[PDB]
């Protein structure tokens, strides 16, 4: 099998940072370690890890003796140098084979290269090692060999040393897709990577090892943004909701008392700061990342309720409040907020301030008032009073500083935002960038988040417009907040990445064709180092060609004409050739020209004749 | 693959959640493989209507060129269809073409018709050839020098209406017995 | 006769989950669904190029027309390539490519205007937003002309001997000749009425130019392959702004405004809805393409038998009994002149 | 040998919602995939 | 056919349930019918060749 695994592994042919040893400092750790060490008999004994090192972090220890290993997960001290002065919070200790093998021929020549690597995924720290008896480049596996649950925010990574009277290669591994050739015995003979080389990402693709003559359709490239900008709105006015979260007469629920909010910048903090948390359930907007929004306008009701009414209160549900009170709409677009206030709603001999409803002759829509005293009607009397079959439509919210949970003051306000397309009034503190021009950069209109290139345009926005788009109702140009100018949004750069390539029996060379896209676009940002694709082909300045069908590099332009051998587009056609090979691109030749010599009275006709037998499939 | 839940195995996603909550994730992976089998199927039948034409396309081969002689031109082959000779293969079946294909041409002269006494003949099939001296007849696909005769050429005419007309002599097997 | 449609190389994450990496990780977990996407549409592409090249590419030597033309009284000019003309191609053709408007050239690399665009952006540059894309054709349009001059000249100065074996030339009203005993009337009748036949091919020649030239849309069967294939590719973009029953069309907000999980439940609702979208297209492609290739099929049958030699079934190479039949090319297809 | 077949005329409104407002409306948020429908069998029957 | 609803029959899910909860089995029985419909239109349009 060819089984290709998308794993966190160390690159092909990546830069190992080589060291020497005669003061042991410490690696950074993220996404495993690779670790190789070629020595005589034994130089380097183990590895230490957790974060900062010290007794407030928990840490590894994987050290190593004559007959065995020591992993325990520990909280150490510090030992400067017996390797560590504290056992407090130290469990999960572990004995086994020893890491090391060591064979030797009767001579010290077999210096075997000691391979490591390890990764923490959900914990589940895992250890591989290999002993094979600069650097050589011959294929060796890596046997697993101990899976614990470490399950320990692993961020720094150290070594030993031993003592006595040329090693030390760190990798560090990402998450990269490999190709592995499994031996029929269920051994892995070969590997490539697949972010190395236009032909190893053909082969990735077809997860193959021999590329047969053609051109093959990989991958789509694009042009990563430089820089980020972000336009957002001039004022940088705090939003009253400092007034609206600490006023004294929080108006109740029967009569929701409703705030405006709007030509201001939203800063949540201060609402975390004015919240002593006991119910911030959010449906519509999420708390956490609030900042980042451009809000139109924001609607802020606030009324102090019961503490399971607190629960009632929800886009779309039901009870004596949430159906004759305060109705929240089905598809509601914001949040709403509850902390107990028993302190500003509760005093001795009681207060019966509030009022609720739990008598409507209808259903409440919406976001709707229906401030009134009207008795409710029962059976058919017009009576209009209190008493029997004359019911009062309000009744008292009564509150004393000693009630039960659910029972409490608890204090609600409502936030309702309009997130749509529409100019925002309101959005969150940033520090509103300059602006790039011809450039592939992320922009943040007023929450319009997205990447293109910007321009001047010559559009005729009226003094009411704020976008613009086309049939299909994409965004297109959207006026500066700031300069009031016309500014189109293109998709910074997306194509496709073909590679032309006769068979690796043959030859190995390849070429590269950006899709739809021309090379003066691309040779600037190849230089500039901003293309999504990683693999670098060569560019001499012969091996340059604008096909009407994309862009070439690679291959050079030979004005001949022959039968076509790769089809490429637009009439081009590339082919190995012998110089003493290389690719080249030429033209098609239709066919092998000839002219026929007509007159008034000339014809030829055959003398002979031949048998010909063909075939059809 | 997932689709979206828990996990991929039916009998490690049942135990590791209740029943209908568990239901929640098994009606997400049935809702799934359905489209694989639905994604299956329509190509299956796209591939079918395929193969169907190519069927019908070699039935009417075989019944044209191999049991008889087809004048359509390219149809059975490149030049002039003489027989063919069907082979089978897996899943298909192979033709064996025989074509018959001219050769070595030399350039002469021609003439519309030949006028012996006030008179147009034509070929009755073929072509007026001359070497260069003498003017003679032949067929059309293979040279052969044949004298001309009253019975190798018809006559309608007047010899004052045909352009590239030329003068020769014809001559008749029926005055000479 | 349609013979070919646009390629397009519609592209799965791009169309789908616009530079998201939470979305593209959860569409990593449906599989290898559009993978099955873009290999569709590959062959698809594929497909088109065969067809060009069955139907035009039928002779492997290209042949010139004589440099004087008179082939027996009768008048050619009118089909032959103009060599005052850039693009070497007769007023048929040059009218034939006049009176169909295609919507997408293709070979524009238009990337790069689209920010000029001054006036709104275009079908085109919108399609180019959200990562739709068309290629070119590997016959440019100039080539088909040249293989169309081949076929033609090779007829009028050689008869249908090029069309089998080897190249033998024979004068036109001797050709004529023959295909008139071809259909059982002799050749003294051309002898006798060569001014006649000369003149009514004239007239007839040089009429058709002004029946296709005031007819409305005599050219419909070519121009319904453009439309449908752009109002195809108008409704495939126009639903990236549906909601599918989250609470916005726009995945930037959704992950701008809602943490993990919330962002989690809508966003996987919007993968399932424009993942249908996109597999609907692909079938409805997959169909066009059979239709086309057998409308393709038909062309290089009838090119074969009626150009390349006088057939006998009736009603096949036009109405009446049959004497010639000569190519030309249009956008997308091919023309036939019984 | 056929020669054609039926003309049929589906409508989703109806065949989906059975004279329902709600059922409807949901409907219309989901696009454009009634005038596809609709225009697939005008072309069949335009076929036939 | 259900599909996975409560009720085949869109008048009590719309008697028993107010429109939000009754919206989402709506929904369930809409993307259900929305797929035979395709189904048919799909089966059509590849005998019609
Ligand atoms: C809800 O209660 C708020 C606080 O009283 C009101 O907001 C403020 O009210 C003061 C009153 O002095 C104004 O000076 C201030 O400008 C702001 O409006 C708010 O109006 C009220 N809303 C409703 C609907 O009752
Ligand atoms: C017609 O063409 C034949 C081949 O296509 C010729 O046959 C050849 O004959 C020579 C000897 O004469 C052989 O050496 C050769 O192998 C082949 O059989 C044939 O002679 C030729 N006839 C004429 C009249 O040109
Ligand atoms: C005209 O055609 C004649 C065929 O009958 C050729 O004449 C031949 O000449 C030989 C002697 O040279 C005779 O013996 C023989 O009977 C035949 O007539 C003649 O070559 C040809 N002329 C040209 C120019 O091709
Ligand atoms: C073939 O021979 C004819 C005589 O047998 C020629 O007819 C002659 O034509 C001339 C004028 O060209 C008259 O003056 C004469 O009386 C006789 O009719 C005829 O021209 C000739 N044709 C060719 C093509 O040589
Ligand atoms: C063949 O038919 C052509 C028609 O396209 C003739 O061209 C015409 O030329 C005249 C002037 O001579 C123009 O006024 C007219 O518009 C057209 O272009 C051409 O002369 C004719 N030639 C022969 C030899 O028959
Ligand atoms: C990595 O190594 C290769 C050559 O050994 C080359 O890309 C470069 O010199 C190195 N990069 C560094 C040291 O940043
Ligand atoms: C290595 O350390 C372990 C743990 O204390 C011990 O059991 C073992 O005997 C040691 N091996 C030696 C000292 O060779
Ligand atoms: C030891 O550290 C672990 C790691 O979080 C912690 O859960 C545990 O409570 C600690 N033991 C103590 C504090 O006794
Ligand atoms: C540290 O590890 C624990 C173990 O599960 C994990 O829950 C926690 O998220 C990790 N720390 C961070 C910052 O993710
Ligand atoms: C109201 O504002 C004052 C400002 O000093 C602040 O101290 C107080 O905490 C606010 N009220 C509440 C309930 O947070
Ligand atoms: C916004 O601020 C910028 C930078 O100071 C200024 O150039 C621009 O004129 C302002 N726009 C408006 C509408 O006030
Ligand atoms: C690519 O080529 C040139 C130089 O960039 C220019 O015409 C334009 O940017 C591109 N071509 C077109 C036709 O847009
Ligand atoms: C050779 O190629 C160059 C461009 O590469 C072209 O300008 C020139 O005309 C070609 N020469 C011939 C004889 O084709
Ligand atoms: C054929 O004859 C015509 C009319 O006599 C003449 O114009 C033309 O040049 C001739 N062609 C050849 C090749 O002799
Ligand atoms: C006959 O002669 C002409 C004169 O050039 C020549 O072009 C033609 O090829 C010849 N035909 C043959 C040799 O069959």
């Amino acid at each position: 099998v060819l089984h290709l695994t998308q794993d966190l592994f160390l690159p092909f042919f990546s830069n190992v940072t080589w060291f020497h040893a005669i003061d042991n400092p410490v690696l950074p750790f993220n996404d495993g370690v690779y670790f190789a060490s070629t020595e005589k008999s034994n130089i380097i004994r183990g590895w230490i890890f957790g974060t900062t090192l010290d007794s407030k972090t928990q840490s590894l220890l994987i050290v190593n003796n004559a007959t065995n290993v020591f992993i325990k997960v520990c909280e150490f001290q510090f030992c400067n140098d017996g390797v560590y002065s504290s056992a407090n919070n130290c469990t999960f200790e572990y004995v086994s084979q020893p890491f090391l093998m060591d064979l030797e021929g009767k001579q010290g020549n077999f210096k075997n290269l000691r391979e490591f690597v390890f990764k923490n995924i959900d914990g589940y720290f895992k250890i591989y090692s290999k002993h094979t008896p600069d650097f050589p480049q011959g294929f060796s596996a890596l046997e697993p060999l101990v899976d614990l649950p470490i399950g320990i925010n692993i961020t720094r990574f150290q070594t030993l040393l031993a003592l006595n009277r040329a090693d030390y290669y760190v990798g560090y591994l990402q998450p990269r897709t490999f190709l592995l050739k499994y031996n029929e015995n269920g051994t892995i003979t070969d590997a490539v990577d697949c972010a190395l080389d236009p032909l190893s990402e053909t082969k990735c693709t077809l997860k193959s090892f021999t590329v047969e003559k053609g051109i093959y359709q990989t991958s789509n490239f694009r042009v990563q943004p430089t820089e980020s900008i972000v336009r957002f709105p001039n004022v940088t006015n705090l939003c009253p909701f400092h007034e609206v979260f600490n006023a004294t007469r929080f108006a109740s629920v029967y009569a929701w008392n409703r705030t405006r909010i709007s030509n201001c910048v939203a800063d949540y903090s201060v609402l975390y700061n004015f919240a002593p948390f006991f119910a911030f359930k959010c449906y519509g907007v999420s708390p956490t990342k609030l900042n980042d929004l451009c809000f139109t306008n924001v609607y802020a009701d606030s009324f102090v309720i019961k503490g399971n009414e607190v629960s009632q209160i929800a886009p779309g549900q039901t009870g004596n409040i949430a159906d004759y009170n305060y109705k929240l709409p089905d598809d509601f677009t914001g949040c709403v907020i509850a902390w107990n206030s028993n302190k500003l709603d509760s005093k001795h001999s009681g207060n019966y301030d509030y009022w609720y409803r739990l008598f409507r002759k209808s259903k409440l829509k919406p976001f709707e008032r229906d401030i009134s005293t009207e008795i409710y009607q029962a059976g058919n009397k017009p009576c209009k009073g209190k008493g029997p079959n004359c019911y009062f439509p309000l009744q008292s919210y009564g509150f004393r500083p000693t009630y039960g949970v659910g029972h409490q003051p608890y204090r609600v306000v409502v936030l309702s935002f309009e997130l749509l397309h529409a100019p925002a009034t309101v959005c969150g503190p940033k520090k509103s960038t300059n602006l790039v021009k011809n450039k592939c950069v992320n922009f943040n209109f007023n929450g319009l988040t997205g990447t293109g290139v910007l321009t001047k345009s010559n559009k005729k926005f009226l003094p009411f417009q704020q976008f613009g788009r086309d049939i299909v109702d994409t965004t297109d140009a959207v006026r500066d907040p700031q300069t009031l100018e016309i500014l189109d949004i293109t998709p910074c750069s997306f194509g496709g990445v073909s590679v032309i390539t006769p068979g690796t029996n043959t030859s190995n060379q390849v070429a590269v064709l950006y899709q739809g896209v021309n090379c003066t676009e691309v040779s600037v940002a190849i230089h500039a180092d901003q293309l999504t694709p990683t693999w670098r082909v060569y560019s001499t300045g012969s091996n340059v060609f604008q096909t009407r069908a994309g862009c070439l590099i690679g291959a050079e332009y030979v004005n001949n004409s022959y039968e076509c051998d790769i089809p490429i587009g637009a009439g081009i056609c590339a082919s190995y050739q012998t110089q003493s090979q290389s690719i080249i691109a030429y033209t098609m030749s239709l066919g092998a020209e000839n002219s026929v010599a007509y007159s008034n009275n000339s014809i030829a006709i055959p003398t002979n004749f031949t048998i010909s037998v063909t075939t059809e499939i | 693959s997932k689709f979206g839940a828990i996990s991929s195995v039916l009998n490690d996603i049942l135990s590791r959640l209740d029943p209908p909550e568990a239901e929640v994730q098994i009606d997400r992976l049935i809702t799934g493989r359905l489209q694989s089998l639905q994604t299956y199927v329509t190509q299956q039948l796209i591939r079918a209507a395929e193969i169907r034409a190519s069927a019908n396309l070699a039935a009417t081969k075989m019944s044209e060129c191999v049991l008889g002689q087809s004048k359509r031109v390219d149809f059975c082959g490149k030049g002039y269809h003489l027989m063919s000779f069907p082979q089978s293969a897996p899943h298909g079946v192979v033709f064996l073409h025989v074509t018959y294909v001219p050769a070595q041409e030399k350039n002469f002269t021609t003439a519309p018709a030949i006028c012996h006494d006030g008179k147009a003949h034509f070929p009755r099939e073929g072509v007026f050839v001359s070497n260069g001296t003498h003017w003679f007849v032949t067929q059309r696909n293979f040279y052969e020098p044949q004298i001309i005769t009253t019975d190798n050429t018809f006559v309608s005419g007047n010899c004052d209406v045909v352009i590239g007309i030329v003068n020769n002599t014809v001559y008749d097997p029926l005055q000479l017995e | 006769l349609p013979v070919s449609m646009t390629k397009t190389s519609v592209d799965c994450t791009m169309y789908i989950c616009g530079d998201s990496t939470e979305c593209s990780n959860l569409l990593l977990q449906y599989g290898s669904f559009c993978t099955q996407l873009k290999r569709a549409l590959t062959g698809i592409a594929v497909e088109q190029d065969k067809n060009t090249q069955e139907v035009f590419a039928q002779v492997k030597q290209i042949y010139k027309t004589p440099p004087i033309k008179y082939f027996g009284g009768f008048n050619f000019s009118q089909i032959l390539p103009d060599p005052s003309k850039p693009s070497k191609r007769s007023p048929i053709e040059d009218l034939l490519f006049n009176k169909v408007t295609l919507a997408d050239a293709g070979f524009i690399k238009q990337y790069g205007d689209c920010l000029g665009d001054i006036a709104a952006r275009d079908l085109i540059c919108a399609q180019k937003f959200n990562g739709l894309t068309v290629l070119p054709p590997l016959l440019t349009d100039e080539m088909i002309a040249q293989y169309t001059s081949a076929l033609l000249a090779g007829t009028i100065t050689s008869g249908w001997t090029f069309g089998a074996g080897p190249a033998l030339q024979i004068p036109f009203p001797m050709q004529m000749a023959y295909r008139f005993n071809g259909i059982g009337v002799t050749q003294n009748v051309l002898y006798e009425n060569q001014k006649l036949i000369a003149n009514q091919f004239n007239s007839a020649i040089g009429k058709i130019q002004d029946s296709l030239f005031s007819t409305p849309s005599a050219l419909g069967k070519l121009q319904d392959v453009v439309n449908h294939n752009a109002q195809a590719l108008n409704t495939l973009v126009k639903q990236l702004s549906s909601k599918f029953g989250a609470i916005s069309s726009v995945l930037n907000d959704i992950l701008s405004r809602l943490d993990p999980p919330e962002a989690e439940v809508q966003i996987d609702r919007l993968i399932t809805g424009r993942l249908q979208s996109l597999q609907t297209y692909v079938t409805q492609q997959l169909i066009r393409a059979a239709e086309i290739r057998a409308s393709a099929n038909l062309a290089a049958t009838k090119m074969s038998e009626c150009v390349l030699g006088q057939s006998k079934r009736v009603d096949f190479c036009g109405k009446g009994y049959h004497l010639m039949s000569f190519p030309q090319s249009a956008p997308h297809g091919v023309v036939f002149l019984h």
